RNA sequence: UGCGAAAGCAGUUGAAGACAAGUGCUUGUCGUUCGUUAUAAAUGGCCU
């Protein structure tokens, strides 16, 4: 999941998330928290959908 | 001498419609942002964030409205508090059930079940700022096309009535 | 020593009323003593607190209003400024303030009803009444230097004989307005004078640890309690079925029917709080009803914490334990043991 | 409840309803790097069999992993069995021991079938 | 999120005898130093307390060696004729030494120059002079006479006790652990004596045979004896009185006998054996007295003995030869206002309520090549793999981490034959080793897919690919040939 | 730098109290100031781990 | 009274800071660790501690939200590459500030900073801000919340110091 | 399962089994400040 | 794509519509349909 920080254009970075992110979303007042969907694409059988809760603070898991 | 029951719970419902994007999610994070509700193909899991546990599960078997309702329809949304009226949340379907349930206590085996009258609609996504509700409907090039109603209570009638915005 | 300058428990004995000093300014502040509510809703901390809003006022003597007799809850608070103010708890402010006409500080405080008593450090009496919110009398009784203590003798409904020491106690006639009987007090001033029942009435003083148990007819002293250190606070229970005093040092102790050698008791039940860890905390108030007792210690600087508690059963020596933070390793929620996400998928290591 | 997922085992607690962890049992490209465009072609091993001995103290696995393609040796699948011990108390599946190409070369292990409790106190298995 | 797993070294399946983790130990006795004697060194013993200095008897003199210098102290040159011990006391002070004239005197340790007790035990050779180890004041000293007298230092003019029975010579003593009345001696009838010193004594309370001649007899434990003669050692139980355990590896007859008990290796007991052969052998007790090490040396051992338990410094094994060679082997074991200024660093918050710890520990720093397949430089990696000085099976996982990942053609796309050598160099190399074998295969077939143009007009790639052919097909005979061995091998069965 | 080098400046006169500090007020090496929101209370830290407190009577 | 007296510190006090409404102190120095006071005027007991492992203190403000009052935060900082911050009994909310998106050399230690109000004027909301001091000049805004870089001042010469003024427009 | 009862997945991936007074007010306003 | 072992043994990859480009004709495409079991290439690589 990158960052983009639109007035340099510069970025930030968060990999090895488990699995190819499907959404995105910044959701708070202030943007606190980031959720994400990822799909975990090896599983060709089924999908397999995680929902993720990631503190903006320091980008830990808050809710998997 | 043996039965036969349900135990555990199963995938995460998602907003499986090719079109929307950046819509998909259809958990909600409290007011408060204490705790995360989010809905699954045969129940609703409302999660404390702090403590990073299920502090309450509504269950689609127990309650029998639920289990006539959803048990093909899915959520399409979930909204904090209750439209018609401070734990309650209103219920989106795809076809137009409108329920208002109860987390943080005993669910009540008659929520105030509603039904959008819609007319060979599928209904996409609801939505609001303040007071003001809008309904997105998908109607039918392998193309799907889509009218933007407004939706709004009438107290006297106890009805939700739509009227037509765009296309 | 202790955050907590003064405390009162209300009669029912569920709720506490403390006040502290914020800074150069007191605070007064109700806290529930049960740990969950009739209804079954767990009690919460009550953030809401009374301030003063000058440095000098302070807050001099605390009591309560029964909550059943009047339709509002609410606590008499005596101020050295020379006036009483009464506070309903629920509003959060001071509903009105009985002021004597001196400035002197208020030394007790005793109610009845509507009628309520109070004394100043020039020794003057004076009658408040509630309802009508007006100074009734206010008289100076003779041979009375001092008087550190007011309490009004249970009689009938009506009050017709107080009971004031300030190193010796005396019984005086509010109609006749003199002296009764004199009693032998302690030599240092007074400090605890509650009236356990009809014609037997306690009394305790400062840096003492000896109780008189004196007789309001006669005049005698019937016994006389001790305590193993200094005595702070006093709890009776029922009809002098129980006392429970709370040492200055920190332990609670319980005189079992202390009215039935003879001369000097001791108390029966010690009662102790100290933390897994090692550390001693101690009791600053105790309250007792019929066979539960209520403990209540302090804990961080100015949070009062309480405890439940069947004495019956207890036995003689009792230490209860407590788990306070010593060298408590922080785990949060979503770190396990080696600071990993929880999130985080474990990795493939031969 | 132990689910063997591609390359991975996840282990859910059913009674609770919830996750309790997801732990990567094989070698591979599996969490080193994003797999994009034609390195989304790669198969990562296939955890193929799980099974646990009796005691519950020894988790035996069974993987294959697939060779790249256009390679001489791209039909060659490798055949891998591997054994893990875990304390009770702890909830990460540490490797013991591991038999590379067991039965022969290019041989399946069709079937695994943990020992009973009389033959080495739980401690054998059978691989046919 | 997670960390990048770390490149996991490639390990192929095991060979034959990997290195034990007894051999690792043992294989760090490296420092060797080789001393000249003038006579045979017979007996080599470790003195109780630190710091364990230990006397070697040669010729007519002794000789102490201090542990950390490994060099000589302190010289014992009285002796008119042979001398035959040096063991110490229990407490160290003393130390005792027998002669070919048979007066067996007793030194103060580290003062040569006084002479404490001086007995003439025999007109005989006395060859074996111990110290009792419970018992501090009472000496055993055993004699060409064939009787081995048990003196008391205080009264040296009659020996408190006299032993008898043995009809040949005796030369070994031992005192058996937590049983000071028993005391075993072994003569060359093959017969080891057991004596009880409570009792009467001079008759044995019952005798065990070993059918060769007795050259050292060892207590290694309180129930359990072992004794070492002719061309095997066995270790005898007293409760049962049979022989548990027999092992003949050696070759020549063992001499000496020595035994080390909870010292810091991993084997928690030891047992080593000289063999006069030139080799000692290390024997763990708790596995029936199997081998798992052994040294060789110049000529027949005769002596050896290892630094005691409690050694508190590097240890050491001591070896002594005919000869006359000693060898010695080794394991070795701001301003007062600025401190003021930062006083804090020191404190662990014992006191504190909540102790908070998040700092992530320090992994290893990773190689060039992690670092290039970590950033995707796969042209790079490859170049890092093929350098000097590069261990081999390094090398090999960045080979197979590459294929792994799928980047193989990717790695050679931007090559000529300047920048292609190195690789096949390694390839001319790699192919002879049976685990890289098949990677230098895969290899090797996509080069020569993506390099055909570039090999014609290139004369050096050819002589590469024409060496490349001659060592494939000598792989060719050598992987036929152990198909043919194993063809046979099944025809045995 | 110095033991005891702590002013209190009154403003707008920007004239330095003189009564207080004194030589025998203890301070230390002053490293930390602080005065509280309200009822005019002043902590002043110093190098031995002491934080000593002053309460200003006018507020 | 001392306010050190009930719980003395084992290290120099690097920084002072009183609460904003409640009456508490907060005490941080190379000693590691926060303790926090309850000052009184009389005894000034210990209402807790917490000991940061390798995070000497180099300052310590407490921090309330303008809007939120019922929001209490404590910052944190020292000679390092990272910034704490903990929420406001059984265990503390600490989370840790590492990550400067993209700016990371301007900035090689969080030791020196102060936190202050921010109003986005095109929404007319409020909102913390933390402000860091860099190598050469920089002056580094991070938003105290989630932690995002937000803005950077950049001034010729050494950086020394700087302070925070606020200026009313209307209501 | 160990236990007499049976587990069984579906691939709605659902793990089904087989298996044999003025203080009263006060207290209510308190907690509501 | 079916079956089978992992080796392999048999069998497919069609038609219509529309758009763009070039010159009614030629080629390429399809978030268009029917039927059968049925190269890539926007300088673009993973934090503290
Ligand atoms: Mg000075």
């Amino acid at each position: 999941m990158s960052l983009w920080q639109l007035e340099t254009n510069s970025q930030q970075f968060l990999p090895r998330l488990n699995g190819i992110i499907i959404d995105c979303q910044v959701l708070g007042p202030q943007g606190n928290y980031y959720s994400l969907i990822l799909q975990m694409t090896e599983n060709n059988s089924n999908s397999d959908y995680q929902f993720l809760l990631l503190n903006a603070s320091d980008l830990t898991s808050k809710l998997s | 001498q043996y039965k036969l029951s349900v135990v555990s719970g199963g995938k995460p419902a998602l907003n499986n419609l090719s079109s929307v994007t950046g819509n998909k999610n259809i958990a909600r994070l409290s007011q408060d942002q204490r705790n995360y509700i989010i809905p699954f193909n045969n129940q609703i899991k409302v999660y404390s964030v702090e403590t990073r546990q299920c502090v309450k599960t509504l269950k689609f078997a127990n309650n029998s409205l639920l289990s006539g309702i959803f048990l093909n329809e899915s959520i399409v949304k979930i909204l904090l508090g209750d439209i018609t009226v401070a734990h309650l949340i209103t219920v989106f379907t795809n076809n137009g059930h409108v329920i208002v349930l109860n987390y943080k206590g005993k669910l009540v085996e008659s929520p105030k079940h509603f039904k959008i009258s819609l007319a060979d609609e599928k209904l996409a996504n609801v939505f609001h700022s303040e007071g003001n509700y809008r309904i997105l409907t998908t109607f039918k090039n392998s193309l799907q096309s889509y009218r933007l109603y407004a939706l709004t209570f009438d107290d006297a009638k106890k009805q939700f009535e739509v009227a037509h915005q765009a296309e | 020593d202790s955050p907590v300058l003064q405390s009162a428990y209300d009669p029912s004995g569920q709720y506490l009323c403390y006040v502290t000093v914020a800074l150069d300014k007191q605070r007064v502040g109700v806290q529930p003593t049960q740990r969950a509510t009739s209804s079954g809703v767990d009690t919460v901390w009550n953030e809401n607190f009374l301030y003063l809003e000058d440095s000098k006022l302070k807050v001099t003597c605390l009591k309560w209003v029964n909550l059943a007799s009047s339709d509002t809850v609410a606590i008499i608070l005596g101020m050295n400024n020379g006036e009483i103010w009464l506070y309903s708890v629920l509003a959060n402010e001071v509903t009105y303030k009985f002021t004597t006409g001196n400035s002197y500080e208020i030394k007790d405080i005793d109610l009845m009803g509507n009628q309520l008593w109070c004394i100043d450090s020039s020794d003057a009496f004076y009658q408040f009444d509630l309802l009508q919110f007006k100074l009734l009398q206010h008289f100076r009784i003779n041979n009375c230097v001092q008087l550190n203590k007011l309490t009004i003798v249970p009689a009938g409904d009506s009050v017709a004989q107080l009971l004031v020491a300030s190193h010796s106690i005396s019984l005086i006639d509010i109609e006749e307005k003199k002296v009764v009987m004199t009693f032998p007090g302690h030599v240092s001033p007074v400090s605890t004078l509650q009236v356990i029942t009809n014609e037997f009435f306690i009394s305790g003083a400062e840096g003492d640890r000896f109780l008189n148990v004196y007789d309001i007819h006669s005049g005698m002293t019937k016994c006389v309690l001790v305590a193993e250190s200094d005595i702070k606070e006093l709890s009776h229970s029922g009809q002098a079925d129980s006392i429970a005093v709370t040492t200055e040092d920190g332990s609670l102790e319980i005189f079992v029917d202390p009215l039935v050698g003879n001369k000097s008791k001791k108390s029966s039940k010690k009662i102790q709080i100290v933390s897994k860890d090692g550390r001693k905390v101690p009791i600053y108030n105790a309250f007792i009803n019929k066979d539960l007792l209520n403990v209540s210690w302090l804990q961080n600087a100015t949070m009062p914490y309480f405890k439940n508690l069947q004495w019956r059963e207890i036995p003689n020596e009792y230490t209860v334990e407590i788990s306070l933070n010593w060298n408590n390793k922080n785990k949060s929620a979503d770190r396990d043991l080696h600071g990993k996400d929880l999130a985080s998928a474990t990795n493939y290591v031969e | 409840l132990y689910f063997p997922h591609i390359s991975a085992v996840q282990i859910f607690d059913f009674y609770k309803n919830e996750q309790v962890n997801y732990q990567y049992l094989t070698s591979g490209v599996n969490n080193s790097m994003g797999k994009v465009r034609f390195e989304l072609n790669l198969q990562d091993p296939i955890i193929t069999d799980l099974k646990f001995t009796k005691d519950g103290q020894w988790m035996i696995t069974y993987e294959i992993e697939y060779p790249p393609n256009d390679l001489l040796s791209s039909k060659d699948l490798t055949h891998i069995l591997k054994f893990w011990t875990k304390n009770d108390n702890e909830t990460n599946w540490n490797l013991k021991t591991k038999v590379i190409n067991p039965h022969g070369i290019s041989v399946p292990i069709t079937k695994i079938l943990p020992s009973p409790r009389s033959v080495n106190n739980s401690q054998g298995c059978l691989t046919a | 999120s997670t960390a990048r797993p770390r490149i996991i070294t490639s390990k192929a399946p095991l060979l034959p005898q990997q290195t034990t983790p007894e051999q690792r130990y043992w294989r760090q006795y490296t420092s060797a130093q080789l001393v000249k004697e003038h006579n045979s060194v017979t007996h080599i013993s470790f003195n109780p307390q630190h710091p364990h200095d230990f006397a070697v008897t040669s010729s007519t003199r002794v000789q102490i060696f201090s542990s950390r210098t490994r060099q000589v102290i302190k010289t014992f040159s009285r002796f008119k004729d042979v001398v035959y011990s040096a063991s110490f006391r229990s407490d160290g002070k003393l130390l005792c030494a027998g002669d070919a004239t048979g007066l067996v005197s007793v030194y103060d340790s580290y003062n040569p120059r006084t002479i404490l007790l001086s007995i003439n035990a025999s007109t005989h050779p006395t060859h074996v002079t111990k110290f009792h180890t419970q018992d501090n004041k009472i000496l055993a000293t055993a004699s060409d006479d064939r009787v081995t007298r048990l003196w008391d230092i205080s009264n040296a003019y009659e020996p408190q006790l006299e032993l008898t029975g043995a009809t040949d010579y005796v030369r070994t003593l031992s005192f058996i652990p937590a049983a000071p009345h028993l005391v075993a001696t072994g003569s060359y009838d093959g017969l080891i004596r057991l004596y009880d010193t409570r009792s009467s004594g001079s008759t044995p309370i019952y005798s065990l045979n070993h059918d060769q001649p007795v050259e050292n007899v060892i207590a290694v434990s309180p129930t359990q004896i072992v004794s070492c003669g002719g061309n095997n050692f066995k270790v005898w139980d007293l409760t049962s009185n049979k022989k548990l355990y027999e092992r003949g590896n050696f070759n020549k007859a063992v001499t000496c006998l020595d035994y080390v008990e909870n010292f810091d290796s991993p084997m928690q007991s030891a047992l080593i054996a000289s063999s006069l052969d030139g080799h000692v052998k290390v024997f763990d007790p708790l596995d029936n007295f199997q081998v798992k090490f052994g040294w060789k040396f110049s000529g027949p051992v005769l002596s050896c003995a290892v630094s005691p338990s409690t050694a508190q410094g590097n240890r050491h094994l001591v070896a002594g030869l005919s000869s006359g060679l000693l060898a010695i082997r080794t394991k070795k074991k701001k301003s007062n206002n600025f401190q003021r200024m930062m006083r804090g660093s020191e404190y662990q918050g014992d006191q504190e309520h909540i102790i908070h710890n998040d700092k992530v520990r320090s992994q290893r720093r990773m190689r060039a090549f992690e670092r290039n397949i970590n950033q995707f430089k796969w042209s790079e990696a490859l170049d890092n793999a093929f350098v000097p000085g590069m261990a081999k099976e390094l090398t090999l996982t960045v080979l197979q981490e590459l294929r792994k990942r799928g980047k193989v053609r990717v790695a050679l796309y931007g090559r000529d034959e300047s920048t292609l050598e190195p690789l096949l160099n390694w390839c001319l190399k790699g192919i002879e080793d049976v685990r890289s074998a098949s990677i230098v295969a895969d290899w090797v077939a996509v080069v020569l897919e993506l390099y055909g143009n570039t090999l014609e007009s290139s004369p050096v790639l050819q002589e590469l690919m024409i060496d490349l052919k001659t060592k494939v097909r000598h792989e060719i005979h050598k992987s036929k040939e152990a198909q043919r061995i194993e063809g046979m091998l099944q025809l045995l069965t | 730098a110095v033991k005891d080098a702590l002013r209190l400046v009154h403003l707008p006169s920007c004239s330095v109290f003189s009564n207080w500090p004194t030589s025998g007020t203890p301070l230390g090496k002053v490293t930390s100031v602080a005065f509280s929101p309200s009822g005019g209370l002043l902590a002043v830290g110093n190098e031995q781990g002491k934080v000593r407190l002053w309460k200003l009577n006018h507020y | 009274k001392d306010a050190n007296a009930s719980h003395p510190s084992h290290s120099a006090i690097q920084s002072l800071s009183f609460h904003p409404s409640k009456p508490l102190l907060l005490t941080g120095g190379y000693d590691k660790t926060l303790r926090i006071y309850h000052i009184d005027g009389k005894t000034n007991h210990l209402v807790t501690s917490l000991h940061l492992v390798g995070s000497p203190i180099q300052t310590c403000t407490f921090y309330t939200s303008l809007s939120n009052q019922n929001q209490q935060n404590i910052f944190t900082a020292g000679r390092r590459r990272y910034m704490h911050s903990w929420d406001l009994s059984q265990t503390a909310k600490i989370e840790k500030f590492s990550r400067l998106y993209g700016h990371e050399s301007t900035q090689r230690s969080f030791e020196n900073f102060k936190v202050a109000h921010l109003q986005n004027s095109q929404t007319n909301s409020v909102h913390g801000i933390v402000l860091l001091q860099g190598n050469n000049g920089w002056i580094n805004i991070l938003h105290s919340t989630s932690g995002l870089w937000l803005m950077g001042c950049k001034i010729e010469g050494v950086i020394t110091d700087f302070c925070i003024d606020y200026q009313p427009i209307s209501r | 399962n160990y236990d007499t009862d049976f587990i069984f997945l579906d691939i709605e991936s659902t793990l089904g089994v087989v298996g044999t007074s003025n203080s009263d007010i006060f207290a209510e306003q308190l907690h509501k400040l």
